[PDB]
């Protein structure tokens, strides 16, 4: 999902649907190569000890002047027109160059 | 936004003694945690990206580790040159989240102050103030606490402390501490004592004047 | 390379902000260079950036206010800020936000400090500090002397107008509740003292006023 | 002529900085309501002797 060779926009983008695997984040936590890495809601300490029902995966390409702008409690041209975080986002957004 | 708050503000690091700075960072930022260097006199540049990799033209002196909250800088072999102010910032996104930071010393022996006391110019109440300081000198450590006596009584609200480089003479400190009166309180009070706490001796420096001469 | 901060110091409240940074042994062609402003007491605050194609972006901190401009032509950026008041009072500095071998560097520059409230422009008053009869003598003298009573920053502070460099440890400005104030002092041996006058000399560069006042072994002759 | 585009197109460029650098974003989804929780790693890394 970070090495895709296709994707789409940040208001038509493709939810790549994860389930029925284990999700071991900790080639994606300390792997030292991701530049924005943002979290919200919870700590992601309890993202691999406590089970949670539905994992999208939302893979777009967007400037780093409006990275900012997915978090729940933003707003903008991205956070109000083409992609808005739920208020209860416990996630966190990882992303790379 | 994520606040990196620094455990301890100073730290007394001798040449060579290993440098440890805390930064508890109340969100995890991953591994974009970077450092500064604010020299007196110089520019401030960044030193340490992804708390693991120096800067370029830096010498391997300068490292240090860390993962996900618990990040510590680890400087092995310091020197004297490299007294300067290191900052804990992020650099995931904008904006940028600055902390306090961490100004480090060089750790000598202890020394007794030097309280140089100065009585205040006839020219300032004709003009409408008051400024009364009194200098330091060849003492250890920088944080001295010294207590300003306004007739006998204490009085800690109004004093602006500045401190400077170490000396080159003999690896010492300087520091200033200039009191603000105003017109009422330059009147009623004619007696200016300092006397600074050290601990190379249990009897400190008390220096006194008369401003009447 | 090496960053140069500049422009005016003194902006009245409900005005346009305006400031100039220069950068000199690189053009505006690869990478940011960004605003972040100091406040008194080691308080930092990200203001924008912009690139070299022309295009900006603000701090989520001001809602609509601030403009960012740059100018490829003479290597330099300007800062713009609307309808300013007294939290805009801090340091502004320039930095340089690039990117190089899967790594990143940053180094700042000198800073401007810039004070934005309802202070009118006084020129500075230089008070010596003589010793007394309750002075403490030895081998070191210790000299100095006070600025209380200027505005706006910045000064220059020197020593027999840069004759005098043994034992020279100025102090930075710091602000009182009502305006600006510094602090000097040097440490001189005996074989200069009193052999040498020691003249304290502190010019006010905003207003082109300097004033000379001198220190006197006191009682002398 | 009279034919505006609302929907703008971004820019990248190799030159530009960290600014407009293209970050390849993946939002990590978290949601619990009364469903049974099934995907976050069924299973974890654990000992025996």
């Amino acid at each position: 999902v970070f090495n895709a060779t296709r994707f789409a926009s940040v208001y038509a983008w493709n939810r790549k649907r994860i389930s029925n695997c284990v999700a071991d984040y900790s080639v994606l936590y300390n792997s030292a190569s991701f530049s924005t890495f943002k979290c919200y809601g919870v700590s992601p300490t309890k993202l691999n000890d406590l089970c949670f029902t539905n994992v999208y995966a939302d893979s777009f390409v967007i400037r780093g002047d409006e990275v900012r702008q997915i978090a729940p409690g933003q707003t903008g041209k991205i956070a109000d027109y083409n992609y808005k975080l739920p208020d209860d986002f416990t996630g966190c957004v990882i992303a790379w160059n | 936004d994520i606040v990196m708050t620094q455990s301890h503000k100073f730290m007394s690091t001798s040449v060579g003694h290993r440098v440890s700075i805390t930064c508890k960072a109340s969100q995890d930022v991953g591994n974009d945690v970077a450092w500064y260097q604010q020299k007196p006199g110089q520019s401030p540049k960044l030193l340490i990206y992804w708390a693991s990799t120096r800067h370029t033209g830096v010498p391997d002196r300068f490292t240090g580790s860390g993962s996900g909250t618990d990040f510590t800088l680890t400087i092995s072999n310091v020197q004297s040159e490299d007294l300067a102010d290191y900052f804990c910032q992020q650099y995931n996104r904008y904006p940028y989240t600055f902390g306090g930071g961490t100004k480090l010393e060089i750790k000598r022996a202890d020394a007794a102050p030097t309280v140089s006391i100065f009585p205040p110019s006839s020219e300032q109440l004709t003009s409408g103030g008051a400024s009364v300081v009194c200098f330091l000198n060849n003492f250890y450590p920088k944080d001295i606490n010294v207590k300003w006596k306004i007739d006998g009584s204490e009085r800690q609200n109004g004093v602006l402390n500045s401190w400077t480089d170490q000396d080159s003479k003999d690896s010492t400190y300087s520091m200033s501490s200039t009191l603000t009166l105003t017109k009422d309180e330059y009147e009623r009070h004619n007696s200016y004592t300092c006397e600074a706490t050290h601990k190379t001796s249990t009897s400190p420096i008390v220096k006194s004047f008369n401003r009447n001469e | 390379v090496q960053l140069q901060e500049s422009g005016p110091s003194l902006v009245k409240p409900s005005q346009t902000l305006s400031l100039t940074c220069s950068v000199t042994g690189d053009s505006i062609t690869n990478g940011y260079w960004n605003w972040i402003r100091k406040f008194p007491g080691n308080k930092l605050e990200y203001m924008g950036y912009i690139s070299y194609s022309g295009s900006t972006y603000y701090s989520p901190s001001l809602k609509s206010r601030i403009s960012i401009t740059r100018d490829t032509s003479k290597n330099q950026h300007y800062l713009q800020l609307n309808s300013v008041t007294s939290e805009d009072t801090a340091t502004y500095y320039c930095a340089s936000d690039y990117h190089g071998s899967k790594y990143y560097f940053d180094y700042w520059g000198q800073g401007t400090t810039l004070t934005v409230s309802s202070a009118k422009t006084t020129p500075p008053s230089v008070y010596p500090l003589a010793p007394g009869s309750a002075a403490q003598t030895n081998s070191m003298v210790t000299l100095g002397c006070l600025v209380k009573g200027y505005f706006p920053e910045p000064v220059t502070v020197t020593w027999n107008s840069g004759s005098l460099s043994s034992g020279v440890h100025t102090f930075p400005a710091v602000l009182q509740s009502d305006l600006y104030t510094l602090s000097s002092s040097v440490t001189v041996p005996s074989s200069t003292w009193p052999s040498e006058t020691v003249t304290c000399n502190v010019a006010h560069p905003a207003s082109s006023t300097k004033v000379d006042k001198k220190i006197v072994p006191r009682d002398c002759g | 002529f009279n034919c505006y585009f609302p929907l703008q197109s971004y820019g990248f460029q190799p030159t530009n900085g960290v600014g407009y650098q293209p970050y390849r974003v993946v939002v990590l989804s978290f949601e619990l309501l009364h469903a049974p929780a099934t995907v976050c790693g069924p299973k974890k890394s654990t000992n025996l002797v």
